[PDB]
């Protein structure tokens, strides 16, 4: 009923404690297994280098058939979050599938660290820096990793 | 016990431990095998910085379980 | 209560709802059945663009009334 | 097989005992081979001069193949030595080699109390001082010398 979702939820913890990804982590906040809490590593060669930051994840009562709803914590210097920690990826809206998993959306998000999106930008003030600037992109990120992320 | 501990070099190492071991103590076996300062290390496992005082069985850490270990950054 | 909620996919959703809610607790609730990220959302009810803090009875929204409900443009 | 270790500490202890430094001193603790304890003088002209810095010391069971552990036991006001008397030098790191010894680690931990590194810094509050207020910085430092180590 959503019997069906506490299942599904159960089996992607268990895959995930199993084999979890070197560069994100995750599980449950506390007693409720549709409240979650997520660790992204800032990836290697990126000015997020070092950095550990937090996300939010919350299922649906109907899961896998909606995506979860998830939200940096930490604050990040990206044209693809904004200040709410709102993330620009298809995959938590239009595009998302029951095929799809947790691991699977942290991973995308790693991914959008290493490689934002710039010419279709969540934050345009941000992205025309990345575009003009990447030497200063580089420089605010770092310094927001060493604010806010470690 | 064994566990692992997973880094942003995607390298991985084991570690023997018991439940009963303190975070802080996992910290030291890793300076160990590693050379990695505790005070450099951050322990991270289900999606939580695991605190220093605390047991391995505080957090369900159990056997076969993986850790991640990231780095702070340091200066020289 | 139970109110509609437009959008300019012509559609309607119904929400339950009470007179005491605040409108960002409705855009929580549009957020739950559509997905839809509370800060993408414009709420409009009676011509006016709806304050976040403010209740439903601020508005005099009553059981049945409909509310507008804009996206904002917002890139990837 | 860590026999192995046992034979080069007695043989680094048998060189430090025949010729021993001026500035430093070293030797187990007590019946561990493994575990010694140090001395580092306070460097004349420095705001070290007249201070004794304990430091411990642990070899690794594959010495000399991995750096020995290096503590600051004693407080000590300086830029590369942060609160758990841990210390900044790449030979206790990435640039330790077999050749290297543990007087040379102690003549090296000397020179950085002469020479503080300020632009790469274990303790940033404290290189700032340094290199803003270097009179500051040689007043607190004196302080601290006085306070914890004599």
């Amino acid at each position: 009923a959503g019997s069906m979702a506490l299942k599904r939820i159960h089996k992607e913890l268990n895959d995930l404690a199993r084999d979890p990804p070197a560069q994100c982590s995750a599980g449950p906040v506390g007693d409720d297994m549709f409240h979650w809490q997520a660790t992204i590593m800032g990836p290697n060669d990126s000015p997020y280098q070092g950095g550990v930051f937090f996300l939010t994840i919350h299922f649906p009562t109907d899961y896998p058939f909606k995506p979860p709803k998830v939200a940096f914590t930490t604050r990040i210097y990206h044209p693809n979050i904004n200040s709410n920690g709102s993330i620009s990826l298809d995959i938590l809206r239009s595009q998302w599938s029951p095929a799809l998993t947790i691991s699977k959306v942290l991973l995308s998000i790693c991914s959008l660290l290493c490689d934002p999106n710039p010419d279709d930008p969540l934050v345009p003030e941000i992205a025309r820096i990345y575009k003009t600037d990447r030497e200063k992109y580089n420089r605010i990120a770092r310094e927001w990793t060493q604010k806010y992320a470690m | 016990m064994q566990i692992f501990v997973k880094t942003l070099t995607g390298k991985t190492i084991t570690l023997e431990v018991e439940p009963s071991d303190t975070i802080e103590n996992v910290k030291a076996k890793i300076q160990d095998k590693e050379g990695i300062p505790p005070d450099q290390q951050r322990l991270i496992f289900a999606g939580k910085q695991l605190e220093d005082g605390r047991t391995l069985s505080d957090y369900n850490i159990q056997k076969e379980s993986t850790l991640h270990l990231v780095l702070r950054l340091r200066g020289g």
